[PDB]
């Protein structure tokens, strides 16, 4: 059934799951025409798909060129992530695919499970949490990647840089989800928190800042601040 | 015109014969119907008057037998037998009659209602449904449940419905996922009508036994099937024009038999506003659509 706060540790348990958000695969800029109609333009999109246990993330840049003379788009982009989730899993050793997939919308529940007929022991599962990952395209790394695509294309990246060496699972989700809900919530605040000291710098081979222990503490009050105060900013309060 | 006569009535019990019934008194002097149609199925059912709980029956055709109605204290129900001694039925019958000991099937002259309940309905596909091949008749009861329903527990005693699932690789082919999921017209016209139910009458016969079966004995895996059989067409983009039109009448006259007061358990809201109102054949169900609103315009 569904995930929520009270069967949130199972996100950290051996089984391998993933989840699925949608929210960036079909992505577009509204404009005016020269007869003042409006119209669409669609950009490069991508499919965020998330280990959560290990912070593998399996990112399926969604070109422009796959809306071509396509009807629908909005329904189109629900089953295009079912087909290329599934096959993501279908190109998996047998014991590295998951035993459950979480989508992070409800409209994907049946869009994945017709894809995944062939796999009736693979769970299907919404979540009652507001996860928030449709910020992923405000971590610049990706939001290059998946601008500069030409073509469709999966990158691989590790959403935790090497925070595993260090905290658990449990807590490097905890510090992703403060991140993420930061980035959407101020994304302009929350990036001038992460970069505003030059002297810490993000390696080739990373996401995130080489924060030491006792920077992301300080950073993630910095976060927890920004939330809190826009949420009164927002209803004043 | 042939005849269902009873030996007795023991327990108080209140019968139907198709779409009539009618009170019988505890060891009243009754001995059966007589004046049934010839050339339609018919359904003969029961509901005692102590124990509402389970009402049950027989689906028959005189054409195949002569059949009769005794009460059996030990299972404590009416049974349908068969009797083979044609000429100790005809005078079991003709004594009943003189001595004017049976109620008459009380069709109206205009009335075409019960045809038109059964038109594709044969007594040959009721008994591959209901498995019990040493009778020419076939019993139902409200608990009975149906295969798929065994799937999600005595085979001998279920409904062998043919079994509909939208999310299923019979109904989704490789490479067509979001194409077969949104339009069901390859589930319905390759996989269902070509190749298990042969042609469109068969299809149509366990619609309308499903949906009687749903409205005689609240059989609830019958009224499942029913609303699979409508969606499945409505939710198919492509349609041969006579089965929606023959569809729109077949509805037509099953919501207007359809008891007011049993329209909250027997009709599934989701199913019929799709299919009145969202579907590909949402415009297509002219009959159907001005009876639904008129009579039963909450559901909607
Ligand atoms: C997504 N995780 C579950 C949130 C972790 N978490 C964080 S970062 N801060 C904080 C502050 C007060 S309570 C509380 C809390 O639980």
């Amino acid at each position: 059934g569904a995930m929520n706060s009270s069967n949130y540790a199972e996100l950290f348990n051996n089984d391998i799951k993933l989840f699925v958000d949608d929210t960036n695969v079909y992505r577009v800029t509204v404009h005016k025409t020269f007869e003042g109609n409006v119209a669409t333009k669609a950009i490069n999109g991508c499919i965020f798909t998330l280990n959560p246990k290990t912070g593998h993330l399996f990112l399926k840049i969604i070109h422009t060129s796959v809306w071509a003379g396509q009807k629908r788009l909005s329904q189109l982009a629900k089953w295009k992530t079912a087909e290329e989730v599934s096959a993501l899993v279908r190109s998996l050793p047998k014991e590295e695919q998951p035993k459950q997939i979480i989508v992070t919308r409800k409209a994907m529940l049946d869009p994945l499970e017709v894809h995944m007929l062939d796999f009736p022991n693979i769970a299907i599962r919404p979540t009652e949490l507001r996860l928030p990952f449709s910020a992923a395209m405000s971590i610049d790394k990706l939001s290059d990647v998946v601008m500069k695509a030409t073509e469709p294309q999966m990158v691989l990246f590790n959403i935790y840089d090497d925070w595993l060496d260090r905290i658990s699972s449990y807590t490097a989700f905890s510090r992703l989800t403060l991140l993420l809900r930061a980035l959407k919530t101020n994304e302009e605040s929350a990036k001038m928190i992460l970069l505003s000291d030059p002297t810490i710098t993000i390696k080739s081979y990373h996401l995130w800042p080489s924060f030491t222990d006792e920077q992301w503490i300080t950073i993630e009050s910095q976060m927890r601040d920004l939330i809190l105060t826009e949420y009164g900013r927002k209803y004043n309060v | 015109m042939n005849t269902v006569p009873f030996t007795s009535a023991p327990i108080e019990v209140t019968i139907g014969i198709d779409q009539y019934s009618f009170n019988v008194k505890e060891n009243q002097p009754f001995h059966g119907i007589k004046d049934i149609p010839i050339g339609h199925v018919h359904v003969i059912h029961f509901q005692h008057a102590d124990n509402s709980s389970m009402r049950y029956g027989y689906w028959f055709d005189c054409r195949m037998g002569n059949f009769y109605i005794q009460y059996d204290p030990k299972d404590g129900l009416y049974k349908m037998m068969e009797e083979r001694d044609g000429a100790k039925f005809e005078n079991i019958v003709h004594n009943f009659k003189e001595r004017q000991m049976m109620v008459s099937y009380p069709k109206i002259d205009e009335d075409d209602t019960w045809y038109n309940l059964t038109e594709f309905v044969q007594m040959d596909k009721i008994r591959k449904i209901v498995r019990k091949d040493e009778n020419q008749f076939s019993y139902v009861d409200s608990s009975m449940t149906t295969v798929q329903e065994n799937e999600l527990s005595d085979p001998a005693h279920s409904l062998n419905y043919t079994v509909i699932n939208f999310k299923s690789r019979e109904a989704i082919r490789p490479g067509h996922e979001m194409e077969d999921f949104l339009d069901k017209s390859y589930y319905l016209n390759t996989v269902m009508l070509q190749g298990i139910f042969k042609n469109s009458s068969n299809y149509f016969g366990e619609l309308q036994f499903a949906f009687l079966n749903a409205m005689f004995f609240g059989n609830y895996g019958s009224s499942l099937q029913w609303h699979a059989m409508i969606e499945l067409i409505c939710s198919s983009a492509t349609v041969p024009k006579h089965m929606l039109d023959k569809l729109d009448e077949i509805l037509y006259y099953q919501i207007k038999t359809l008891p007011e007061q049993y329209s909250d358990i027997l009709l599934n809201e989701r199913v019929w506003n799709i299919c009145l109102y969202s579907s590909f054949q949402k415009n297509s169900l002219h009959n159907t659509e001005k009876i639904m609103e008129n009579k039963y315009p909450e559901l909607l």
